[PDB]
């Protein structure tokens, strides 16, 4: 239990859980702002 | 032991295959001989550079006297544009009928090579005109050639053999070398282009036989002398002069019309003329500046010694330096190589813009294979330079002589150049790979709108600062303010003419490609750069291995031990960085090439379209330009271009080759042997013969050299095939 | 043949002599360490030069030291 | 080894056994340049790398786009 | 007498009439450049003592074989040279004589 | 007793060491008059993977 | 290697779940011949939608080639 | 007349005449031993 | 918004080629629709297809974009004020942004520093600790800026193992 | 106009000669 958060805390399995929050939410924008090639002003 | 390694007695008693390859390979490395005084080394180099000076005559003679003999001189004259120069002729056993009747090109009655090295354009431009002048020509350069060889075989005589200290007088070198060899040099070319060149231009021939007698300007030396210099400026060639003739022919020998000669599309011959003639008095002034002889001019170490920071930012500034660069062979052999590659790439990125040959700009080919020749051969020159900047940092440099100098702050800050080096080469290649890499994935999802095109404002705008009025900044040279109107009275109209020209390439238009490439470009100078300074900076000691400097330049590793240490050496930086080279020479050249084709198409739209991706690149340069080359040959015959298709495919095998030498290490190879040495040992009527050298596998950097040397010649050769067939298939 | 140097650093801890795969090395009594010997290479012509003993040195930086030079048969490593 | 063995079967079948009949014989897919051709490297290059490289290189702006992005990802 | 065979059936001129002079002037300059690379190892193999002797499987002691020398190889390549261009010859003979050769 | 005694931490002045510049715990000091008597002990490793050698006593500095 | 069977497993479960619910099986089950087997589709997020390609039967999607649709149909 | 003559020797003298020298030269004084 | 022509580059709203690039786009659009009846899922897929391509083409015309000659728009990065947005607002995002993750980055590795057994922890991230540091880095401008002021941000050379040379 | 066969021959004269001083140099190098 414990452990098993131990275990989750680990490089691997830390960064596969970053990098796929962090994909979804860059995708989540790309999807309600799409086609950005600049910053509108 | 043999008598091959005479310099090397190690080599001598080394019972393996090793020994030739060895001796082979360290036989100009004088340094390193058995029983080698300075004194011998001074002498053996003198006359080294005496022998391949003569090779170089010989080159140049062996040149002209294959064009004067086998050559299309004199027809090519007449027609520049509608006839193919001749290099030499073709004598091949292994010729077919096809080969034989495909290969005659230009008005020869025999199998010609195309010469694509533009020495027609050259010769033609110098006032040459006919086989007799190009023979006689030949033929001077070879009793230059003979004389050279006799001079050197002199001085290594003991009577004419000068001492160390007669290479080691700096001050007299360089005076003379900058008044005469550079200065009056460059004076008596200025009275070749005056007397013969520009009248050859005109028309009117002036050889020998009527030298003496054909006064170069209608007046003679009374304006020189009165001080009435304008003269000599009085009457320039018209716009419509046709070269070689005599219509609108002006009288001006020397003038600085700047831009080009409309027919030709090359510099005007009077301003070269002129040129040349500042030259000569700039660098005859410049050649008094050093003390020899005669109680006046400067002394180069006190010169040296003066300059240190009062501040100490620099830390003991210049002290001691003179002494280490006169001293260290190496250190002069990579300034000079340095400077060298810098003027050669200047050679190439000045050639093509600035055509200084008549009938050059309209032949493509020629155009393409000159800036490949010298961008290659720059390249390969600023990797011998920093090279053997390592190979000072080992051998020749002195850290108890050279302490508190700007060379000692180097080896105390060279974490921070290192570290920042690969900071900029991992900015560059990660934006620069991924504006690429959006592009082509842009360019794939059907919306090519969405690119990230970055306009390169900064190089457009230095354009338009010199002229150019595409953009419409319109700040130094296009705007009309003190610069311009200064320049608007001697070379700005031919300037402006040229620079605002769609057809040459003075100053190519410039898109968001050509700032994706030259990043690129940026990319690969900085990381060849990285890889260069770091095995210099390094090659003394480094963590991993502190006592480097006690291995030489060139060892293969310290061993498994320490986590590994394959790659170690500054030789093996070279190594790494020829690479990093190639890459980056081939990245230029591509660039050069593929806007070049574009411009000559007419549509410089295909390359500022195409240009922004990768694809676009490998579609529309690489694999479109390649389909009359791989057509050299077929089932269906062959054509003229059939030897540069054996040419690429010649080099794409040289480069796997060497992609075998690379990957595959020595230790399978030497067990290998090994197995072979049993086999013919024990094979009936084999053993009879016994090697004398005990066949061994290639050593670790015997066979890295040999790889790199390979993946180079593969590299050049299969770009050299494709560059030349490509533009001559589309444009002869 | 190679060169093989033994420092003054050296702890003579033995790994190099039992490492060398040629019986190049040995242990020399020596005040100059706690242990009380220094290793040494008197056979330096059977030293092919496998850095064994580099490997094998725990002292930093190494108090022995195998620098390449003229190759020889022995040095080379051949059966033939 | 395998580059070769899958390279030539797929000239092989390409030119010699895939095609269309239409009722006047067969249409193969590279018109049986395989055997006139495949006897040289420039043949291999020219025939087989170059010729049938068009597709993947102007794959752009359709599905086959993503081969394209592939092909030069693993270039 | 065998190396002249590839040159006449493979040669450039194999299917010219001159097939078998070419294939056999070939044989002939082969035969020469061989003579060559004789006369170099002849030159340069043997110059060690070689102080070990031989024996047979038997272990009877023999002497050493006099073509393993420096003259004696140099009396072998000049051997090999006038059997050689014998061997050449006598092949052009028989492409020109021989009944079935075709 | 010479040198740093046993727990100072002693910056190391040998150039051509991996912990050149750093600071490393004295275990002990030989008194017998070797030539490297100061044992160093490092928190990281080298590229041998040790974490400690024998430095002089003008090699290390508290 | 149980752990190993249970990945294959996972993949085929895969395989067969998108040939269901992510597919035009039973469209190219119609027309064989004409309609190009396809078991992917994509999001379209960054107009990678364009890889949905007209592989036939009122579908688009990546064309496949592992041949599942043709090992479907003959079992 | 050089045009038609000399082509067709001094091909087969440089690119099979003096390389056969060369080579067989070097050769012999590579293996040369010291002594 | 309207831009003025700069470096020898038209508005692409007012770009004859942007509109041909629109105009090229949506045909395509239109031949890939024709083969699917209106009724089917491909051909509402490609009708929202369709709008998204001239949304977006309609908003890179009023996003005051400089087209070129090939009628794709190119950005002007050298500071202009009627094209900051190109480069100098996203690259200030950036620079916040990778600064802040650098910033976290320093921070857990100078507090991990600290631990009995740094390394173990190295590949075994606190994430509770982490992410306190991770959101203290929200003003890494300003941390870093005390952090030079105070001379804290770099380590002295003397400290810093360096080669023997 | 092509070359005269008297020109092309000493002109082949003359580079025999410099050959003979490259393999005088050349030695003379080796020495
Ligand atoms: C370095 C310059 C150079 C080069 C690259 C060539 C190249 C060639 N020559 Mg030319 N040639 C040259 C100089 C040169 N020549 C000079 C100075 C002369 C004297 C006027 C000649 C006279 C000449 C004739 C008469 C003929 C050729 C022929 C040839 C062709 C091949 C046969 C051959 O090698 O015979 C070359 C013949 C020789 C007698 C040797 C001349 C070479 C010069 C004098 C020495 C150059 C040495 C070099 C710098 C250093 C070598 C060392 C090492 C790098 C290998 C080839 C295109 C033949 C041809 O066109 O075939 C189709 C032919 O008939 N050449
Ligand atoms: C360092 C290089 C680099 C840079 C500066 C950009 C910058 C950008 N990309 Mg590109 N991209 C890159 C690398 C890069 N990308 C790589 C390596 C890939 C391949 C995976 C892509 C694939 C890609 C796609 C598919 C899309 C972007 C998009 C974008 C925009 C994102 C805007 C946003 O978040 O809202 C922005 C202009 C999006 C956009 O709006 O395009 C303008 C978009 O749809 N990029
Ligand atoms: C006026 C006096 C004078 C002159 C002419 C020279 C000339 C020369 N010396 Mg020097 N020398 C002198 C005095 C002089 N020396 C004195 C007083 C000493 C004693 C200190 C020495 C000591 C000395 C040494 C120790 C050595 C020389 C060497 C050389 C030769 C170098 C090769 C060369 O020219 O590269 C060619 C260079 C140029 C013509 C100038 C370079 C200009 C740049 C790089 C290129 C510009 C080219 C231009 C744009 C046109 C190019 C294109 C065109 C071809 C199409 C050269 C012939 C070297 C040697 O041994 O050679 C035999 C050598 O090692 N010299
Ligand atoms: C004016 C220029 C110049 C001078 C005087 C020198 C002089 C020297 N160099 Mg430097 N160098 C130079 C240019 C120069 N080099 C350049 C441009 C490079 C970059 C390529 C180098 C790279 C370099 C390295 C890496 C090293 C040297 C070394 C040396 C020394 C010994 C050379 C040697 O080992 O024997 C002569 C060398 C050889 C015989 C090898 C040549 C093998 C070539 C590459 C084969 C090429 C194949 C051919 C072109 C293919 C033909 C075509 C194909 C179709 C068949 C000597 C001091 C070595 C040394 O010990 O320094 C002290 C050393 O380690 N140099
Ligand atoms: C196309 C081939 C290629 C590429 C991409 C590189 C890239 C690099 N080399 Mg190498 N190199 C190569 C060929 C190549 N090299 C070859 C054949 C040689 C001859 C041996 C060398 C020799 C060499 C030396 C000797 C040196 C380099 C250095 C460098 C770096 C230069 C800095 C730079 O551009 O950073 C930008 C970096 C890249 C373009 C690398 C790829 C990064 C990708 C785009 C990011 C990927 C992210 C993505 C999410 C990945 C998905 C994977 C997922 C499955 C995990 C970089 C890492 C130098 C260095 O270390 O400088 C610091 C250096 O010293 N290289
Ligand atoms: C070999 C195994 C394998 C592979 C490579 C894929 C690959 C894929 N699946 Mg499938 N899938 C599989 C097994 C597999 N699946 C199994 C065993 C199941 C049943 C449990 C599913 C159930 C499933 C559904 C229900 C969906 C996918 C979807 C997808 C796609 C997007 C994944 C996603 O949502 O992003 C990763 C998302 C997160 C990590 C969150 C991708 C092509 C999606 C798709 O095709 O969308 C159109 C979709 O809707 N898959
Ligand atoms: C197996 C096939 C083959 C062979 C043997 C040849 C042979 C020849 N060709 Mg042909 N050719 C071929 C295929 C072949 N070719 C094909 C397929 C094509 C395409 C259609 C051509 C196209 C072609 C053209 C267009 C020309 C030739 C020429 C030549 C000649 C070169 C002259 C010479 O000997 O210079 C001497 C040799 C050299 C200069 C080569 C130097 C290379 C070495 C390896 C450099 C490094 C040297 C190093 C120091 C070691 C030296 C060791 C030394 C002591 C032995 C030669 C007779 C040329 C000719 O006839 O001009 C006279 C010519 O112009 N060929
Ligand atoms: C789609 C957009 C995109 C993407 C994907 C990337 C991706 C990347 N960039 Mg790039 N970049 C972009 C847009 C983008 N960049 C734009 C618009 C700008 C202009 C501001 C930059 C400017 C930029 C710089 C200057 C650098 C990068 C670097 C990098 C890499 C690491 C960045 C990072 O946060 O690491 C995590 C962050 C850290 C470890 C902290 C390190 C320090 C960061 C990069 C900057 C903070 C320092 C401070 C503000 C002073 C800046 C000085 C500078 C102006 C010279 C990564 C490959 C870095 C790189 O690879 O170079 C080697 C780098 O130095 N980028
Ligand atoms: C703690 C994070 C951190 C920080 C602040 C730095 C800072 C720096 N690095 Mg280093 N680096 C890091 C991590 C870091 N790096 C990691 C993980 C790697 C391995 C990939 C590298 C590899 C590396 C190389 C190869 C080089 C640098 C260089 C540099 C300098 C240039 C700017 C830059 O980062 O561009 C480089 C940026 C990258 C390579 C991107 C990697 C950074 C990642 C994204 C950070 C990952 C950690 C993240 C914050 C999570 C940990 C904390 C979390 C648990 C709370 C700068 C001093 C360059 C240099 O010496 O310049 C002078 C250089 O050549 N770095
Ligand atoms: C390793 C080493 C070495 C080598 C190194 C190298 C190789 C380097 C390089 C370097 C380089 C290669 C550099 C370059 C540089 C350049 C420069 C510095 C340039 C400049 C320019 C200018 C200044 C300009 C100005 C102008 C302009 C902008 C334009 C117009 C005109 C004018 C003039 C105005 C040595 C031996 C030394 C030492 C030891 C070590
Ligand atoms: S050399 Fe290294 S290993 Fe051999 S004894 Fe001295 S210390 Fe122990």
């Amino acid at each position: 239990m414990k452990n098993f958060q131990i275990y989750l805390s680990t490089a691997p399995v830390l960064a596969a859980v970053w990098f796929t929050v962090l994909a979804g939410i860059l995708i989540e924008l790309n999807r309600f702002f799409p086609d950005a090639l600049s910053f509108p002003l | 032991a043999t008598k091959f390694p005479k310099f090397s007695q190690g080599l001598a008693s080394d019972p393996t295959t090793r020994r030739i390859w060895f001796g082979i390979a360290t036989a100009h490395d004088f340094e390193t001989h058995d029983g080698m005084t300075e004194e011998k080394l001074y002498q053996k180099i003198f006359a080294s550079h005496f022998g391949q000076l003569a090779i170089i005559f010989l080159w140049t003679s062996g040149n002209l006297f294959h064009v004067a003999w086998q050559g299309n001189f004199e027809k090519w004259g007449e027609d520049p544009l509608h006839v193919r120069p001749i290099a030499h002729t073709i004598w091949d056993p292994h010729f077919g009928q096809p080969a034989v009747e495909a290969f005659t090109r230009g008005g020869a009655s025999a199998p010609v090579n195309i010469a694509y090295s533009g020495v027609y354009q050259w010769w033609y431009t110098i006032g040459m005109r006919t086989n007799v002048d190009l023979y006689n020509g030949s033929l001077f350069l070879l009793f230059v050639a003979g004389l050279f060889l006799f001079a050197g075989w002199l001085h290594l005589q003991p009577t004419f053999a000068p001492a160390v200290s007669w290479f080691k007088n700096a001050e007299s070198r360089l005076n003379h070398h900058l008044s005469g060899l550079f200065g009056v040099s460059s004076l008596a070319w200025t009275g070749h282009l005056v007397h013969v060149a520009i009248p050859a231009s005109r028309g009117e021939t002036v050889r020998w036989d009527n030298f003496l007698t054909t006064l170069p300007h209608p007046a003679g030396l009374a304006p020189f002398f009165t001080g009435q210099w304008a003269v000599y400026a009085q009457n320039p060639d018209t716009a419509g002069h046709i070269f070689g003739t005599s219509e609108g022919a002006g009288t001006a020998i020397l003038t600085f019309l700047g831009g080009f000669h409309p027919q030709t599309q090359s510099l005007w011959l009077t301003d070269m003329a002129h040129h040349h003639l500042a030259i000569a008095v700039v660098f005859i002034i410049a050649g008094h500046q050093y003390r020899t002889n005669f109680g006046i001019g400067h002394s180069m170490k006190e010169i040296l010694e003066a300059h240190t920071a009062p501040s100490g930012r620099l830390g003991a500034g210049h002290t001691g330096l003179f002494d280490t660069v006169n001293n260290s062979l190496h250190f002069q052999l990579g300034l000079a190589l340095a400077s060298v590659g810098v003027l050669c790439s200047l050679t190439a990125q000045h050639m093509y813009s600035m055509p200084p040959y008549a009938f050059l700009a309209q032949d493509f080919t020629t155009q393409a294979a000159l800036y490949s020749h010298h961008q290659y051969i720059a390249g390969f020159i600023m990797c011998g330079a920093f090279a053997h900047g390592a190979i000072f940092f080992i051998r020749d440099y002195d850290p108890e002589a050279n302490k508190g100098n700007v060379l000692a702050r180097m080896l105390e800050h060279k974490e921070a150049i290192i570290s920042h080096l690969s900071w900029v080469s991992l900015f560059l290649g990660f934006h620069t790979l991924g504006l690429y890499v959006h592009n082509d994935v842009m360019q794939a999802f059907g919306t090519p709108e969405k690119q990230i095109l970055i306009e390169p404002v900064f190089a457009q705008w230095i354009q338009a600062a010199q002229g150019k009025a595409l953009y419409g900044f319109d700040i130094l040279l296009s705007g009309d303010n003190a610069a311009t109107a200064a320049g608007n009275s001697i070379y700005l109209p031919g300037w402006l003419a040229g620079i605002n020209s769609s057809t040459n390439s003075l100053f190519l238009p410039i898109g968001p490609g050509d700032f994706l490439v030259h990043h690129a470009i940026a990319l690969g100078l900085h990381t060849t750069t990285l890889i260069l300074v770091k095995g210099a900076l390094d090659a003394r000691g480094s963590k991993l291995m502190p006592d480097k400097k006690d291995f030489g330049y060139s060892f293969p590793c310290d061993g498994p031990g320490r986590g590994g240490t394959c790659d170690i050496s500054a030789w093996d930086a070279f190594y790494l960085a020829v690479f990093w080279e190639l890459n980056t020479v081939s990245w230029t050249v591509f660039y050069f090439h593929w806007k070049h084709l574009a411009l000559w198409q007419g549509n410089s739209a295909q390359f500022d379209e195409s240009s922004t991706y990768i694809m676009g690149w490998l579609r529309d340069y690489l694999w479109l330009n390649s389909s009359q080359l791989i057509n050299g040959y077929n089932p269906f015959g062959m054509n003229s271009l059939s030897v540069w298709a054996w040419m690429f495919l010649f080099g794409h095998l040289i480069y796997a080759t060497g992609f075998m030498f690379l990957i595959s290490w020595r230790g399978y190879w030497q067990e290998l042997i090994e197995t072979l040495v049993w086999a013919h040992e024990r094979t009936p009527l084999a053993n009879f013969v016994k090697w004398n050298d005990k066949p061994v596998a290639l050593s670790i950097v015997q066979a890295r050299l040999v790889g790199l040397t390979h993946f180079a010649v593969g590299f050049v050769l299969t770009y050299a095939a494709f560059v030349i067939a490509s533009t001559s298939g589309k444009f002869g | 043949s190679h060169a093989v140097k033994i420092y003054d650093t050296c702890i003579g801890c033995t790994q190099c002599v039992r490492a060398c795969p040629t019986d190049v090395l040995e242990m020399v009594p020596w005040d100059g360490c706690k242990a009380g010997q220094i290793a040494s290479a008197p056979r330096t012509e059977d030293c092919v030069g496998c850095k064994r003993c580099e490997a094998a040195c725990p002292t930093d930086f190494l108090s022995v030291r195998v620098y390449l030079g003229s190759e020889t048969t022995r040095s080379m490593g051949l059966a033939y | 080894s395998i580059s070769i063995v899958i390279f030539h079967f797929s000239w092989k079948m390409q030119s010699d056994v895939w095609g269309s009949v239409t009722g006047n014989g067969v249409s193969h897919i590279t018109g049986g340049n395989f055997a006139q051709s495949a006897n040289t490297i420039n043949g291999w290059l020219r025939d087989f790398l170059w010729a049938q490289s068009s597709q993947v290189i102007q794959s752009y702006g359709s599905a086959l786009s993503a081969y394209g992005l592939i092909f030069l990802g693993a270039h | 007498f065998f190396v002249t065979g590839p040159f006449i059936k493979l040669g450039p001129l194999r299917s010219t009439d001159a097939a078998e002079l070419a294939g056999c002037l070939s044989g002939a300059g082969l035969v020469l450049i061989l003579t060559a690379c004789l006369s170099i190892y002849g030159a340069t193999a043997f110059q060690r003592e070689e102080v070990v002797g031989l024996k047979t499987l038997s272990g009877r002691t023999i002497a050493k074989d006099p073509l393993q020398s420096s003259e004696g190889w140099a009396s072998f390549t000049s051997g090999w040279l006038v059997g050689g261009l014998s061997g050449v010859a006598w092949s052009y003979v028989l492409t020109q004589v021989l009944p079935y050769y075709s | 007793q010479v040198g740093p005694p046993r727990g100072t931490m002693v910056k190391i002045l040998r150039p051509e060491s991996y912990w050149f510049n750093d600071y490393g715990k004295v275990i002990s000091v030989d008194q017998t008059g070797v030539r490297y008597p100061v044992v160093v002990r490092f928190e990281k490793v080298n590229y041998a993977g040790v974490s400690t050698n024998n430095y002089a006593l003008d090699e290390v500095e508290y | 290697h149980f752990g190993q069977l249970g990945v294959i497993f996972i993949w085929l479960s895969g395989m067969y779940f998108h040939g269901a619910r992510f597919s035009n099986y039973e469209a190219w089950l119609s027309d064989p011949t004409h309609i190009k087997p396809s078991a992917q589709v994509v999001w379209p997020i960054v107009g990678q939608e364009i890889l949905n390609g007209d592989v036939g039967g009122g579908f688009q999607g990546v064309q496949i080639t592992s041949g599942f649709f043709q090992l479907w149909r003959g079992s | 007349m050089a045009a038609s003559l000399l082509p067709s020797i001094f091909v087969p003298l440089v690119g099979l005449v003096f390389p056969a020298v060369a080579m067989a030269s070097l050769f012999l004084y590579i293996e040369k031993e010291q002594v | 918004r309207d831009v003025q022509p700069y470096a020898g580059l038209t508005p692409c709203k007012t770009s004859k080629a942007f509109a041909k690039r629109e105009k090229t786009e949506l045909k395509a659009l239109e031949k890939r629709l024709k083969k699917y009846d209106p009724e089917s899922a491909p051909a509402l897929a490609l009708q929202a297809t369709m709008e998204k391509t001239k949304t977006r083409f309609a908003n890179y015309g009023e996003s005051g974009l400089l087209c070129g000659k090939d009628g794709l728009p190119h950005l002007i990065v050298d500071g202009n004020l009627e094209h900051l947005g190109e480069f100098a607002i996203p690259g200030l995002g950036f620079l916040y942004v990778a600064g802040w993750i650098g910033y976290a980055g320093r921070s857990y590795i100078q507090e991990n520093k600290t631990a009995s057994k740094p390394t173990e922890g190295e590949i075994i991230i606190d994430v509770p600790k982490a992410l306190g540091l991770m959101f203290q880095a929200g003003a890494w401008p300003l941390l870093a800026g005390l952090e030079l002021k105070n001379g804290t941000l770099t380590a002295p050379e003397s400290e810093i193992t360096v080669s023997p040379r | 106009m092509p070359l005269s066969d008297t020109q092309v021959f000493t002109a082949l004269f003359v580079a025999l000669i410099t050959g003979i001083l490259s393999l005088r140099l050349g030695t003379q190098l080796y020495k």
